[PDB]
């Protein structure tokens, strides 16, 4: 599914925003808009990776 | 009234109750109670010996399964030979 | 309900299908259990013989005792693996 | 010997010279529970009792010996004694 | 729906951390919810089917985040039979008890400790679900860093060397396990707990493959050549680390020898059971003998766990239905009764006096009568004194080991004697005598300690009075691994 | 006279109530299922046993 | 579903501002200063918060409350160790007994009951019923015998015959 | 020091005082110790293999030397079994024959069939 891939990659973006907050000795929700910034960026990487795997499967089935 | 069962159950009562209720009943009660119950047990087994002198027909009681594995069953079975 | 699933062997089937292999597995297993309760039936019959017989149990159920002690090395759980990994007559 | 003991500590089997004031009163409860448990175990294990002899007919064991001879004829199984 | 459950739950967790400093209430709550969930799964479990009932795939290519409905499967499989679910029930009723076991002694950095303990419990929970060799192996060594951090930060004087040994010996055996797993995955091109009895390898390829898996099992159910990290990783761990270790890791390797070796190494296994019997008799006798001269108190229970696992291995390697069943009963009953002993030595005895040497402890009955009651009841439950589940496991495993080889069964039957010598030698020293002049009098055993003890004693007594209560899970898997042609 | 006394203790301690109540409830429930089996041909708890069929 | 007062809590915090540390507030081996601390213990004990404010409130209210309950818990338990404080009775609930007696223990008894009644469903009862069904399959004349004769007639048929079909399965062997 | 295994662990100790091992039972009971039960003063150095010289160790008899006692024990055993075995030669024999049995020695009663009569048979 595409939606589960997007939500999971956004969770990876939330994880990297959280961990970078906590390296800075900040609270968790220090700057809450960086969460949506990081989630949109990592979800875009998930979008790219999903589309490349999709085109790859189509190339593999065109060898029938 | 079951003679084969009272022989088993009355000393178990005579053990489990002095431990669980020793602080609550005390030594002067538990002494007379433990002895009283073993007296009743040994009167029952004299009477059962007197009856088995009548016919040599023993009694067993059966309980639940200990283990049933492939060729091997073990049951809690109790008979007075 | 006492349902009775069908009996499958290891030899007619393709092993690349898993339905039939799993059923042949369970079939051979449950047949060993049927064999086993046959052995247990003869054991309970023998101890009924011994308890009813008293002193002459040597000659009333010589044959029941011989039957129990002949069935005992051969009527147990043996496992499907030993027959499904190896073919005799090959 | 009646040496002093600490009353700090609580054991379930009583402690040193455990003799509560209401041991009559608790003794009536222990009496009731003991006779009720003995009576109830006595009647509960009644149908699980059977005699040793006289359970099954001798017809049964004669024909089971016969069927054991049947199961021994078909496998060609020989005696213990003949070698 | 299922994502909204989780970010509700993550918000639940964040709010209760914001208002309550501790985590332990929520970790207990999640543990008991996990209990109820596994028992609801046991209600819906079909015992009449040999197959794997509750299957799910993670990290498939068509759906990397979530479940998989596909024509092609290259992720990690998960699913259970009765053999898996036995150890899952044993695991899930021990996880709340180890979170409860350190409810008051960890003071400084509590939330880290309880997170590590619950994380180790969850990893070992998922170990029994796994269905690939690589899916088993990934979770099989996810425990090790968490164990390293737990043993190193919390412990006694010597927790550096114990944390190093729990990484070192486990990693060193388990790398050879990875060697054999790689050889299996390049011959078969499949790693799977479903198909893998159908594939037959050559005899000398099997005898090469079997060695690397057996070396890792020798490290982790610690048989005599390397049985040696175990007393130091016990004797210097914190309480929940010791409890989780000796209740679950050793039984996990006991599960791995059934799940990984007996299906596709049958023709190898028959060639090697005399060597396993050498090693298992030789780790019963020599470890049971080396316990008699021990100055420390948790080390005695560590060596006890060695001797009981040595009894269980000649049950699984017996080629008998009785031996397989008795090894499972021994593993489950040992996982009950041994963490209670580690609680006696590490919780009721190390929280009060902070020393573990045997020479300080004498005459514990006269100030602590019910602790002494616990000590003698657990000593006899650990020996092989019947109506306990330990005797059911030891008796059926000794019987299977007598069938497979009667002479090593004859010399393995003396474990009944040898297991009782050191245990009663410790128990009469702890209970008997005038009260110690070194120990000042402390509190008797508290409500939570008595609670943990009562649960771990009832669950041995129920298996000991009726071992049939878990035959409904095992009657397939007791026939599954037998190779008698 | 006789033995010296110690203070009075109530009989029904909390553990007596807890352990007796749980075990008497389990025995009563077992007898209830053996009651229900004779009337309906099946246990009351196997009403709740819903596994999938083997096929 | 429950709510709290915040300036009760800020008055609480500045009440605790002039109080001594808990490492000396009771080390005085009296109620000139030990009668204001048992008030504070009793205020630790009662529930200020309920669950509807936990979710919908922000965070420095939570931090305020958190250090409040930390210092209050400290004043409760150190006074309980050295010495409401000055009483002696047994009705008390520690923090774990809510979800170990009411969630862990009934789930464990549930596990027992599911194991006991799941043990009805096993291969030995089913296999004895299947073997009986097979000899009633082959020889239906046992059908019209009376009830306890039927038992022993089945048993003599079991002794008289295999009734497996195991050699039926090993066709490649034969 | 005194025992052979105590001598065997001599080169492994370093920075350890190397006590003479003395059994804790063979000490005087009437000298007042800190623990009267273990018979030990409060900071007294412990030997290596001290749990072989503790109060909880074996009883360690005082009256015979151990090689003497092994000689006396194996003495009494071979005394009894030697007199037992020589006394079998000086026995008198019986005043009856061993009694015999009807139905050709009850062989049908003792299980048996006619091919199996020597295996399950009596005197006749
Ligand atoms: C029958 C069927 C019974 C089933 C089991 C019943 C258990 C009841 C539990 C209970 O009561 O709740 C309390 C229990 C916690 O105990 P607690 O009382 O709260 O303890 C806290 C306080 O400290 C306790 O209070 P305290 O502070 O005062 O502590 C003092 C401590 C004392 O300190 C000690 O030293 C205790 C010593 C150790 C005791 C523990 C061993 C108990 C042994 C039981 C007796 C065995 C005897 C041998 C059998 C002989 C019979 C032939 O007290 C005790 O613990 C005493 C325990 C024994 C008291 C028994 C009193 C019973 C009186 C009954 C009278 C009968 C009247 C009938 C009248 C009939 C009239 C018709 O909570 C639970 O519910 C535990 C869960 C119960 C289920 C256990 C697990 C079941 C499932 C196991 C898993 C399945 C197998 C594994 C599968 C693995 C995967 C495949
Ligand atoms: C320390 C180092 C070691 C740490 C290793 C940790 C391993 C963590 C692995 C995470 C596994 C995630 C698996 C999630 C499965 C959740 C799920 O199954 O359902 C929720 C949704 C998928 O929906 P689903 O119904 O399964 O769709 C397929 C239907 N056939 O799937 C989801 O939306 C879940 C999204 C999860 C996003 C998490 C991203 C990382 C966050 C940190
Ligand atoms: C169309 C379909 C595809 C859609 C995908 C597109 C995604 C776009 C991104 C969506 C953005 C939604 C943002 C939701 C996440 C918000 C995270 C957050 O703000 O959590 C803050 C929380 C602490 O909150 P706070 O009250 O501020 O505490 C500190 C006060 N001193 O701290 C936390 O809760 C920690 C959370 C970190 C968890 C990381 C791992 C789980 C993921
Ligand atoms: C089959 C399963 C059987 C399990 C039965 C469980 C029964 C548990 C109840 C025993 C409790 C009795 C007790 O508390 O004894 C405490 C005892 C102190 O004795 P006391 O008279 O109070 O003297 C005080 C100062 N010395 O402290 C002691 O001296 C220690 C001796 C305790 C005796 C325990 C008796 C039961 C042992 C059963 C062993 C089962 C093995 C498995
Ligand atoms: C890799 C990194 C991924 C991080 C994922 C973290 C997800 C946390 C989500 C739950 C949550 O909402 O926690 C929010 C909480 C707030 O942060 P906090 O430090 O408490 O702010 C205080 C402000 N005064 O933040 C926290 O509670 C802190 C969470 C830190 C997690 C540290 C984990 C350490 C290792 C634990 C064992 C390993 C687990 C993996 C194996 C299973
Ligand atoms: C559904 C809800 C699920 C939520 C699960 C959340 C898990 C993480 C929770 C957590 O980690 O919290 C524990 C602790 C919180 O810390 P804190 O907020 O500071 O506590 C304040 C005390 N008043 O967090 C911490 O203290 C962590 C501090 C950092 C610890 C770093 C050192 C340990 C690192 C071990 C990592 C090992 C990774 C190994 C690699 C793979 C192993 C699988
Ligand atoms: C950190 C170490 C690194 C290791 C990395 C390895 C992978 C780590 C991934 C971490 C999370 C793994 C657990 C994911 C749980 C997913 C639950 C699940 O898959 O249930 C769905 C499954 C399919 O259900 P279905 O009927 O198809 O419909 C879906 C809607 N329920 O439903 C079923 O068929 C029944 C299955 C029931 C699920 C039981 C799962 C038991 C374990 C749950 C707790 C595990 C927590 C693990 C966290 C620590 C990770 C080690
Ligand atoms: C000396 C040590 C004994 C210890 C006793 C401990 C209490 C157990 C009492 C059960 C007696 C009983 O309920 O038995 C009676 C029944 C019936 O017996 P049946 O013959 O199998 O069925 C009848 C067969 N007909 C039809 C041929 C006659 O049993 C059972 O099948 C139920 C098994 C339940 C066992 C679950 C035990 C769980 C642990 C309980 C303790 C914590």
């Amino acid at each position: 599914a595409l939606f589960t891939s997007l939500v999971g990659a956004s969770g990876l973006g939330f994880a990297t925003k959280f961990l970078s907050n906590k390296i800075r000795l900040k609270p968790a929700g220090y700057y809450p808009l960086g969460y949506v910034f990081s989630g949109v960026a990592w979800a875009g990487l998930g979008l790219v990776l999903h589309n490349v795997h999709q085109h790859s499967l189509e190339v593999l089935e065109k060898k029938k | 009234y079951n003679a084969i069962s009272l022989i088993i159950i009355l000393p178990c009562i005579s053990w489990l109750f002095p431990l669980f209720f020793g602080r609550q009943l005390g030594y002067v009660f538990v002494t007379r109670m433990t002895s009283t119950l073993i007296i009743i047990t040994t009167l029952i087994t004299y009477y059962y010996f007197y009856q088995l002198l009548g016919n040599n027909n023993p009694i067993n009681l059966e309980l639940f399964n200990y283990l049933n594995i492939d060729y091997l069953d073990i049951n809690y079975n109790f008979e007075i030979d | 309900e006492h349902q009775r699933p069908e009996l499958v062997s290891f030899d007619d089937i393709n092993y690349n299908d898993h339905k039939k292999v799993r059923e042949a597995q369970e079939s051979y297993t449950r047949e060993q259990f049927i064999r086993l309760e046959a052995l247990k039936t003869v054991r309970k019959a023998l101890e009924k013989c011994y308890e009813e017989s008293g002193p002459n149990h040597f000659e009333d159920c010589k044959n029941l005792a011989e039957q129990y002690l002949d069935m005992l090395p051969t009527h147990r759980l043996q496992g499907y693996l030993g027959y499904q990994r190896n073919d005799p007559s090959k | 010997g009646r040496y002093p003991f600490p009353k700090d500590v609580i054991s379930m089997t009583g402690g040193w010279w455990a003799n509560p004031s209401n041991w009559k009163l608790n003794g009536l409860f222990a009496t009731g529970i003991a006779v009720g448990l003995a009576l109830w175990v006595s009647t509960a294990t009644l149908p699980y009792t059977r005699r040793r002899e006289g359970i099954t007919s001798e017809s049964d064991i004669s024909k089971w010996n016969a069927a054991a001879g049947v199961w021994r004829e078909r496998h060609g199984k020989i005696s213990t004694g003949e070698a | 729906f299922l994502t909204s459950i989780l970010l509700s739950s993550l918000y639940l967790f964040n709010r209760i951390l914001a208002w309550q400093g501790n985590v332990k209430h929520f970790y207990l709550f999640a543990s008991n919810l996990l209990l109820l969930f596994i028992v609801v799964l046991y209600i819906n479990f079909n015992t009449f089917s040999n197959s794997f009932q509750f299957n799910f795939e993670l990290f498939n290519s068509l759906n990397p985040f979530g479940l998989s409905n596909s024509d092609i499967s290259n992720g990690l499989l998960f699913g259970i039979d009765g053999l898996s679910l036995t150890f899952i029930l044993l695991t899930v009723l021990l996880i709340p008890l180890t979170l409860l076991g350190n409810w008051y002694n960890i003071n400084f950095n509590s939330n880290l400790y309880y997170t590590l303990v619950l994380a180790i419990g969850l990893v070992i929970l998922l170990n029994f679900w796994a269905l690939d060799y690589i899916s088993f192996y990934i979770l099989f060594e996810a425990t090790l860093p968490l164990l390293f951090i737990l043993i190193h930060i919390y412990g006694s004087s010597d927790s550096e060397r114990a944390s190093f040994y729990v990484l070192m010996f486990t990693l060193s055996g388990s790398l050879f396990m990875l060697l054999s797993i790689v050889v299996i995955s390049i011959v078969l091109n499949t790693t799977n707990f479903i198909n893998h009895n159908l594939f037959v390898l050559s005899l000398d390829l099997q005898t090469i493959i079997w060695l690397g898996l057996f070396i890792a099992i020798m490290v982790k159910t610690p048989l005599f050549p390397i049985h040696v990290w175990l007393p130091v990783v016990h004797s210097e761990s914190p309480l929940a680390g010791s409890m989780i270790l000796a209740g679950l890791i050793l039984k996990l390797a006991l599960y791995a020898i059934l799940r990984l070796l007996l299906p596709l190494l049958c023709e190898a296994q028959i060639l090697y059971t005399p060597m396993i019997y050498i090693i298992s008799l030789l780790t019963i006798i020599l470890t049971s003998l080396a316990t008699l001269r021990q100055i420390d108190l948790k080390v005695i229970i560590a060596y006890s766990s060695i001797s009981h696992m040595g009894i269980a291995i000649l049950g699984v390697c017996s080629n008998t239905s009785l031996g397989i069943y008795g090894s499972i009963v021994l593993g489950v009953a040992h996982g009950f009764v041994s963490p209670a002993l580690f609680l006696i030595v590490g919780g009721i005895l190390y929280d009060r006096y902070h020393i573990r040497i045997v020479n300080y402890y004498k005459g514990l009955t006269t100030y602590m009568p019910q602790l002494a009651t616990y000590i003698i009841i657990l000593s006899f439950a650990n020996i092989g004194t019947p109506l306990t589940g330990n005797f059911t496991g030891e008796f059926l495993s000794l019987q299977g080991g007598f069938i497979r080889n009667p002479i090593i069964g004859g010399i393995s039957c003396i474990s009944v004697l040898l297991a009782a010598i050191y245990q009663l030698k410790l128990t009469n020293k702890l209970t008997g005598g005038i009260s110690s002049i070194y120990m000042h009098r402390t509190n008797d055993v508290t409500i939570r300690e008595k609670f943990i003890m009562n649960i771990l004693i009832i669950s041995t007594l129920i298996i000991g009075i009726c071992p049939q209560i878990m035959y409904n899970l095992l009657y397939w898997t007791v026939n599954n691994y037998i190779y008698i042609i | 006279h006789g033995p010296e006394l110690t203070p009075a203790v109530p009989f029904f301690q909390p553990y007596v109530l807890k352990w007796a109540g749980v075990s008497l409830g389990l025995v009563a429930f077992y007898q209830f299922n053996s009651s229900y089996e004779a009337k309906n041909g099946h246990t009351w708890v196997e009403t709740f046993f819903h596994p999938k069929s083997r096929e | 579903l429950r709510a709290y007062n915040e300036e009760k809590e800020l008055a609480l915090k500045q009440r605790l501002s002039q109080l001594p540390p808990p490492g000396k507030a009771f080390v005085t081996a009296k109620e000139a200063e030990l009668a204001e601390l048992a008030e504070i213990a009793a205020l630790y004990k009662t529930d200020r918060v309920g669950i509807l404010d936990i979710l919908l409130l922000g965070n420095k209210h939570a931090r305020l409350y958190r250090d409040n309950t930390a210092l209050l818990k400290d004043y409760y338990y150190n006074g309980r160790r050295i010495l409401w404080e000055i009483k002696r009775e047994g009705a008390e609930k520690e923090d774990w007994v809510n979800q170990m007696y009411f969630l862990y223990a009934p789930s464990l008894i549930l596990l027992l009951i599911v194991m006991v009644y799941k043990s009805r469903e096993d291969i030995t009862f089913w296999a004895k019923k299947e073997l009986d069904q097979r000899v009633l399959d082959k020889h239906p004349e046992i059908n019209d015998a009376p009830e306890n004769e039927r038992d022993a007639l089945i048993v003599e048929r079991i002794i008289a015959g295999d009734y497996d079909k195991l050699a039926s399965l090993q066709k490649k062997a034969t | 020091i005194r025992a052979s295994f105590d001598k065997a662990e001599e080169p492994m100790l370093g920075d350890y005082p190397d006590i003479d091992p003395f059994p804790a039972q063979l000490k005087n009971p009437y000298k007042k110790y800190d623990d009267q039960q273990d018979r030990r003063n409060l900071e007294e150095p412990l030997s290596v293999n001290d749990d072989l010289y503790d109060m909880w160790s074996p009883d360690r008899f005082t009256h015979f030397k151990n090689q003497d006692a092994l000689k006396y024990f194996i003495g009494f055993l071979t005394i009894f079994f030697g007199a037992s075995y020589v006394a079998t030669y000086f026995v008198p024999e019986k005043a009856a024959i061993p009694r015999e049995f009807p139905y050709e020695g009850l062989w049908k009663e003792s299980g048996g069939t006619e091919k199996s009569k020597a295996f399950f048979g009596q005197r006749s």
